[PDB]
């Protein structure tokens, strides 16, 4: 899975976080788990348990250095949180993450 | 009401702290005393106050 | 005031974080309990019986 | 500001992402950044400038170590990143982070 779609936030600061920063954030940070789960969902209802696929993820250095840029840096910041969550949970089996 | 908080805040207090005025005590020795008197290091706000208004208090009106 | 000059970060978790795999000694301890619980209540019920 | 309402999101794994754990996510992240914001916007608007509120803002040691609890942990890192916001953003002289 390359998940690498992505909406350039430009300009918006703390106080600019509008419509376009939730759509952003939802396609880039939820969305993109809700894909996985679903994926996750068939491999489990078909016992394809010997095929754990690998999840390029995309990651960006950005924890907010660059600035202006919405909620981009919480969404891939929020992103690194499935690394712990690929031992704390029971989807292994299914899902490797890189 | 004049508020120091924040870095601002703290450089108009230490200009308040800052203002003083010499007297000279009746032995001829100079007293320097703190306009500002009740603001000191830990004051975090004060007040001026006129019942005329305050375009009547000298240090406003000049 | 020293947050008026940056921001502060205060660890008030007692610890926790020293801890390796919580989830699992949780779990365990709260199989501890339960068994001890359950061997001195089954004793009482076999000896009401 | 003490900001401390939160849900209970236990019992949710990733394979339970539901529209509470999204109204948990908003209330616990998205709704506190937005009433930071409207402070600031009051503050800024009538110039209070040497009067910036402590926000005394409430963070977990939980990074998804305890398990099964939604996207509680993804809210509180969420939170974390105010405080590099606080330094590249321009609403320092309104708040100040704790």
């Amino acid at each position: 899975i390359v998940p690498f779609a992505a909406i350039s936030e430009q300009g918006r600061q703390i106080d600019g976080i509008d419509s376009k920063s939730e759509l952003a954030h939802r396609i880039m940070l939820t969305n993109l788990i809700r894909l996985l789960g679903a994926v996750k969902t068939q491999k489990a209802s078909r016992g394809y348990e010997t095929r754990p696929a690998q999840v390029i993820l995309p990651l960006s250095p950005n924890h907010g250095t660059f600035g202006s840029d919405g909620l981009y840096s919480e969404s891939k910041l929020g992103l690194e949180t499935l690394f712990n969550r690929w031992e704390s949970e029971n989807w292994s089996n299914y899902l490797t993450i890189c | 009401t004049i508020h120091f908080g924040g870095p601002l805040g703290k450089k108009i207090r230490a200009n308040y702290m800052a203002m003083t005025f010499e007297t000279v005590a009746a032995d001829g020795s100079i007293k320097s005393e703190r306009i500002f008197k009740d603001i000191d290091e830990n004051t975090t706000s004060y007040t001026f106050r006129s019942p005329n208004g305050l375009l009547s208090a000298t240090q406003f009106t000049q | 005031d020293l947050c008026q000059n940056e921001p502060v970060c205060a660890d008030l978790n007692g610890g926790l974080q020293f801890i390796p795999n919580l989830n699992e000694l949780m779990t365990r301890e709260r199989k501890n309990l339960t068994e001890t619980s359950e061997i001195r209540q089954a004793v009482t019920k076999e000896t009401a019986a």
